[PDB]
């Protein structure tokens, strides 16, 4: 039981869809968007460990 | 002192008197912890030996 | 309907007629395509049934 | 199972939201059969066959819609991760509670 | 363009669940009269214990941020 | 044995040498184009085609659904795998805990820009002229790609992103600057794949003609 | 204890809110062993639901027991017809009184 939770919660994964964002990702925007690339560059994204 | 039973009053008695009681605790004496108004009865308890808090709230009493 | 059996298709006539005339709608078509109106078709309900 | 910690409340037992209405239709049904049953509309077996019968298709509707709805609404339920996991809960135990 | 949801569906802005374009009503489905006994409402609402909404969290929730906005009910 | 069609799998009882084809290995079958020669093995004269189950001398021609060119073109050969990972059974000490083999499903080849070279600084894909090879049913076709960029017919070559899509269908042309995140696009099929699981879901309660929120 | 594993019946309950509309002439009138007029069908009927901006078509195999009429309101989830047989849910008769 107690090291079956353990695991189990260990591997569960993140939140897949809807339970991750409140709005659609399509959402056209955020695009830090004019003519050229040379904007602002955030983009946190996700570590590349 | 509570007789046993007293589900015939009303519907779900018992979780109104716990959570108001709780509530009236919480108030009177200024605990904000006692009734945490997103899982009523449970709180965030700390780590003896890390200072960090488990992840989830737990259920603290006392029996 | 409790003479044929438990669940059972019904082919009895004068059966069919009594689940027919569940429908109210039904009792008035019934009574109007006889007659008799309303206020007479509730009371020949109440006559003596056998020999007469 | 510590760090993440895990416990038994009163609100994490999450009844199924429809519950609240498939409880009164079963007993809109049981009020009108045994009303028609003082009406002679119905024998007593009829009866008895039916008062059985609601009660047992409703509650094995609620137990087979249980995980769906822990499934899709609230999959970190303590009750829920208890008993999916298979560490400690039937699903027939669970919907005890 | 793109309706007068602009797609909200397409975003994630709250919105109904049915199309507010069609909502067609009913076509007058059978009366109380003509239906079997065993569906009739009996025209004097019955007193049962599960008549009232169970009190639950996120019902005070939902409702105390629909005030401020962050909510479309 | 002309690249006509239609949609017969004409069978060949010659043996025809394989040294001087192109040997594209798929999943459930064999294609095999003329390889005419040239220093780094870079022309795919169409022609006369032939093809049979994976390793297997019978050959038969394709089924051709489009035009194909008649000269030598220059083109770049991909492919579209899945990498099954079944995991065997375990039968004595030692043996393996995993699986792994390609399933190659559809062979993409895309000219090059007017036929330029491999290493002369004037590299540049011709996205327009894509051919599709099947493996599920064996046939060749040509892609219908796409492209949404405001400078039309007349544009750089040097950079158009081009995308592909579901089961090797879809095809679009973009702009490189505006490509998309690896996770926006994992996180965007996801996103709309799960609202609708839970809009199923939800149908079923007797309040979802008056509801909101999603 | 008191409840136990055993069998169960088969039930089909409405897609969603809607208009059940079909044809009355193909089916033959009955009487379920819970008292309520119903309707036996000996072949595969299409029952339809206009749910609005939906047309939800219920299969009905043969031998069940539908329990809607005609052009009747349907809430969502709601036993219409019953797919195959019936009796207490097992195996094999015994006799009570």
């Amino acid at each position: 039981q107690d090291m079956l939770i353990g695991l189990y919660i260990l591997t569960s994964g993140n939140r897949r869809g809807i339970c991750a964002n409140r709005y659609n990702p399509w959402n056209h925007k955020t695009y830090q968007n004019e003519r050229i690339d040379d904007t602002n560059y955030k983009s946190m994204k996700e570590p590349f460990f | 002192r509570i007789a046993p039973f007293d589900e015939r009053y009303e519907q779900e008695a018992s979780r109104k008197l716990v959570f108001s009681e709780l509530y009236e605790a919480s108030k009177q004496t200024a605990n904000p912890w006692v009734f945490e108004p997103e899982y009523p009865g449970k709180s965030r308890i700390f780590d003896g030996r890390t200072g960090d808090p488990f992840e989830q709230p737990v259920i603290i009493g006392n029996p | 309907s409790l003479n044929e059996g438990e669940e059972v298709a019904l082919k009895n006539p004068d059966t069919i007629e009594a689940f027919k005339m569940l429908k109210p709608s039904y009792r008035k078509k019934k009574m109007e395509e006889m007659g008799l109106t309303e206020d007479e078709y509730y009371a020949r309900q109440f006559d003596i049934k056998g020999e007469i | 199972a510590t760090a993440t910690s895990i416990s038994l409340g009163i609100d994490d037992l999450l009844t199924i939201p429809s519950k609240g209405w498939l409880v009164q239709d079963a007993e809109q049904q049981s009020l009108i059969l045994e009303k028609h049953h003082h009406y002679g509309n119905v024998h007593a077996v009829e009866k008895l066959r039916q008062s059985i019968e609601i009660w047992y298709s409703t509650s094995e509707y609620l137990r087979q819609e249980m995980n769906p709805n822990f499934r899709m609404t609230d999959p970190y339920n303590p009750v829920h991760i208890m008993s999916f996991s298979g560490a400690r809960g039937n699903v027939s135990q669970v919907h005890q509670l | 363009e793109l309706s007068e949801y602009e797609k909200d569906k397409k975003f994630g802005r709250p919105h109904p669940f049915v199309d507010p374009k069609v909502k067609k009503p009913i076509e007058e489905p059978l009366t109380s009269e003509e239906l079997w006994w065993n569906w009739r409402k009996p025209d004097k609402e019955q007193w049962s214990r599960w008549q009232r909404r169970k009190p639950d969290v996120e019902t005070v929730f939902l409702k105390a941020m629909a005030e401020t906005g962050q909510v479309k009910l | 044995v002309s690249t006509q069609g239609w949609n017969s799998e004409l069978v060949v009882d010659y043996r025809i040498n394989e040294d001087e084809f192109h040997k594209i290995c798929l999943f459930d079958c064999d294609f095999f184009i003329r390889k005419p020669p040239d220093p780094d093995n870079d022309v795919y004269d169409f022609r006369e085609m032939y093809v049979t189950p994976p390793d297997t001398d019978v050959y038969a021609i394709p089924k051709v659904l489009a035009p194909m060119p008649d000269k030598y073109i220059r083109c770049a050969k991909t492919d579209y795998g899945w990498y099954n990972v079944t995991e065997p059974p375990i039968d004595a000490p030692r043996d393996p805990m995993y699986k792994s083999e390609r399933e190659v499903s559809k062979v993409f080849l895309t000219k090059h820009y007017r036929n330029r070279r491999l290493n002369d600084p004037e590299f540049v894909l011709d996205f327009e002229e894509i051919y599709v090879i099947d493996s599920r049913t064996k046939s060749v076709t040509r892609a219908r790609v796409l492209v949404t960029v405001p400078e039309g017919r007349n544009r750089d070559r040097k950079g158009d992103l081009l995308v592909i899509r579901d089961n090797g269908n879809s095809f679009k042309i973009t702009h490189a600057s505006k490509r998309d995140d690896p996770t926006t696009v994992i996180e965007r099929e996801e996103w709309t794949r799960t609202r609708q699981d839970m809009e199923r879901h939800l149908r079923k309660l007797r309040d979802f003609s008056i509801s909101n929120w999603i | 204890g008191g409840v136990f594993t055993g069998g169960t019946a088969e039930h089909v309950r409405a897609p969603s809110n809607g208009k059940i509309q079909f044809n009355e002439d193909l089916v033959h009138p009955t009487r379920t062993r819970h008292g309520h007029p119903a309707f036996l069908c000996y072949i595969d009927l299409y029952v339809t639901i206009e749910s609005d901006d939906i047309l939800h078509n219920v299969n009905i195999p043969p031998k069940s027991f539908l329990l809607v009429q005609n052009d009747q309101y349907v809430e969502s989830e709601q036993v219409i017809a019953e797919i195959r047989a019936g009796t207490s849910t097992l195996n094999f008769k015994e006799r009570v009184r």
